[PDB]
This record gives C-alpha cells, sequence and structure tokens, in this order.
C-alpha cells in the first residue's frame, strides 16, 4: 500500500565514485557525447538500463585522455549507473 | 581533454 | 506491470543546468565544451518528446531555487522527469557557479513523498561532474 520515498530514482553518473570525469573542450564530455549517441541510436527500442550499459562500454573503450601534461595523460573512465527504479523504462509506447 |  | 507507464499526455520535463563559468574562489577553470553537451542534450531529449528547459551558469542558491520550484509544479500529466547537471563536482556534490551544493539536497525535492505528482514515476538525474580527484589509469587488453 506504500512505496519507499527513495524508489523510482535513476542516477546516471558520468564516472565512478571518487574519480575525475573527462570533458573534451571541442567535442564535449565523454559521457554526454556517448549518452546522446546511444539514446539517438537505441531509444526507439532498448530499455534504459541496456542503453546506459552501452554508454558504459562506449566511454570505457572509445576514450582515453590525451594531454601535454603527463600527469593527465592516457587516463580512462567508466560511468556509474545507480538505479532505484522498480520497472523497465522505454522512451516510447506501443499504441 | 580536461577534468571536471 | 513490468514497464513504467509512458503514455501520459507528456513525456515530461528535461531540466538542463549548464554551468560553464565559475567564481575564482572555486579555483575551477571554465568548462570548455559544455555548451556542446547542452546543445546535444537539448536535441536528444527534444527528439524523445521532452519539454527541455536549459539554464546557464546558476549559483548554488539558484540551483536549489530552480529545483524547488520545479518540484512544486503539477507533473500529473507527465510520464517522467529528467534533470541533467553539467558542472564541476566532488563526491556527492555538484557546483553552483559560486560554490558546492549537496546532490542530496537537490534530489530530495523529488522524493516520492515530497513531489506527489511524480510518485511512482521515473525520476532521472544525469550527472556530468567529477566525484573526486582519482585517475583511472586503466589496464591493457
Amino acid at each position: 500500500h506504500k512505496i519507499p520515498v527513495e524508489a523510482d530514482f535513476l542516477y546516471a553518473y558520468s564516472t565512478a565514485p571518487g574519480y575525475y570525469s573527462w570533458r573534451n573542450s571541442k567535442d564535449g564530455s565523454w559521457f554526454i557525447q556517448s549518452l546522446c549517441a546511444m539514446l539517438k541510436q537505441y531509444a526507439d527500442k532498448l530499455e534504459f538500463m541496456h542503453i546506459l550499459t552501452r554508454v558504459n562500454r562506449k566511454v570505457a573503450t572509445e576514450f582515453e585522455s590525451f594531454s601535454f601534461d603527463a600527469t593527465f595523460h592516457a587516463k580512462k573512465q567508466i560511468p556509474c549507473i545507480v538505479s532505484m527504479l522498480t520497472k523497465e523504462l522505454y522512451f516510447y509506447h506501443h499504441h | 581533454d580536461e577534468v571536471x | 506491470d513490468n514497464s513504467y507507464k509512458m503514455d501520459y499526455p507528456e513525456m515530461g520535463l528535461c531540466i538542463i543546468i549548464n554551468n560553464k563559468n565559475f567564481h575564482k574562489s572555486t579555483g575551477m577553470t571554465s568548462r570548455s565544451g559544455t555548451d556542446v553537451d547542452a546543445a546535444n542534450l537539448r536535441e536528444t531529449f527534444r527528439n524523445l518528446k521532452y519539454e527541455v528547459r536549459n539554464k546557464n551558469d546558476l549559483t548554488r542558491e539558484e540551483i536549489v531555487e530552480l529545483m524547488r520550484d520545479v518540484s512544486k509544479e503539477d507533473h500529473s500529466k507527465r510520464s517522467s522527469f529528467v534533470c541533467v547537471l553539467l558542472s564541476h563536482g566532488e563526491e556527492g556534490i555538484i557546483f553552483g557557479t559560486n560554490g558546492p551544493v549537496d546532490l542530496k539536497k537537490i534530489t530530495n525535492f523529488f522524493r516520492g513523498d515530497r513531489c506527489r505528482s511524480l510518485t511512482g514515476k521515473p525520476k532521472l538525474f544525469i550527472i556530468q561532474a567529477c566525484r573526486g580527484t582519482e585517475f583511472d589509469c586503466g589496464i591493457e587488453t
């Protein structure tokens, strides 16, 4: 007859707890670039968690930092999906 | 590439 | 009953907070490239039929005010809610142009008991921001 007040929230973090998140001055952030790309390609079919999983793979495999400062060079990033959702989420509906 |  | 009801009259709001320029005290440099993100997000969610509202360079006070106001709207005819935060950050924290705001303070406005017109509906918070200063050096595959 009641549901948790914290239920039905989805926090799509660009990076894992404690880590930096990367942004390219020309192309935008790695996470947002990938999120928009996966949403554009799969929002008409895949459930949200599966779209976000592809975002995780895209950011993890297609990106690596490049910097003249060796300290910030050759770094990687993995997003962090945090779900308190109670149902599957599709950005479309079957009339 | 820059950090947030 | 395995899928959220997404056939309400409106898909819902997509609030985008795009913070690019910060006050010196924060020591945070201009977030070059964030406008590209904001524009990309705007088009992406427009295509998904979300009512997009972009806001640029908000102070921490303005972020809280915006969130409070939005949570007080009547979301009855909306299927979901999306909030995108683009800024500097720390673990559990997002930065207004003039300082830190706890993410919990922001998300609490939408709790199932504090935003009744969104109870039982998906509330998505997309966060592009740092969560610390650790580097992931990766491993060769």
